[PDB]
């Protein structure tokens, strides 16, 4: 590496970023401020980057310590846990149908 | 990552692992990076 060396044999500085979902709370989050909560209407929801839309209600589910979020047999989210309330929260598709 | 599950019960046996069955749920996930080909027990 020398100075006058052609910018195909010039050092550069390189730097690889890698992200990662563990079996483990998810702590690296982006700076979106974040918002209250709305129940018992339909909304555009994103939870810790788990993004939908549908009805937020109280759930009578018992999520384990860990669990973040549940899923049906499609494997949609059916219920997740509040980052900010330790709550489990179960999710109705916005009502719909034949017109 | 090192993913430690574990499960506890009351028994009363003496002789080895009683019959049945039960799930064991994750409790740890360390994130080690060290390669792991043995381990040990420690009493
Ligand atoms: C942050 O969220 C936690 C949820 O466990 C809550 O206990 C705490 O009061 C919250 N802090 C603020 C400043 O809202």
């Amino acid at each position: 590496f020398q100075p006058t060396n052609g910018v195909g044999y010039q050092p550069y500085r390189v730097v690889v970023l890698s992200f990662e979902l563990l079996h483990a709370p998810a702590t690296v989050c982006g700076p979106k401020k974040s918002t209250n909560l709305v129940k018992n209407k339909c909304v555009n929801f994103n939870f810790n980057g788990l993004t939908g839309t549908g009805v937020l209600t109280e759930s009578n589910k018992k999520f384990l310590p860990f669990q973040q979020f549940g899923r049906d047999i499609a494997d949609t989210t059916d219920a997740v846990r509040d980052p900010q309330t330790l709550e489990i929260l179960d999710i109705t598709p916005c009502s719909f149908g034949g017109v | 990552y090192f993913k430690i599950y574990s499960k506890h019960t009351p028994i009363n046996l003496v002789r080895d692992l009683p019959q049945g069955f039960s799930a064991l749920e994750p409790l740890v996930d360390l994130p080690i990076g060290i390669n792991i080909t043995r381990f040990q027990t420690l009493l």
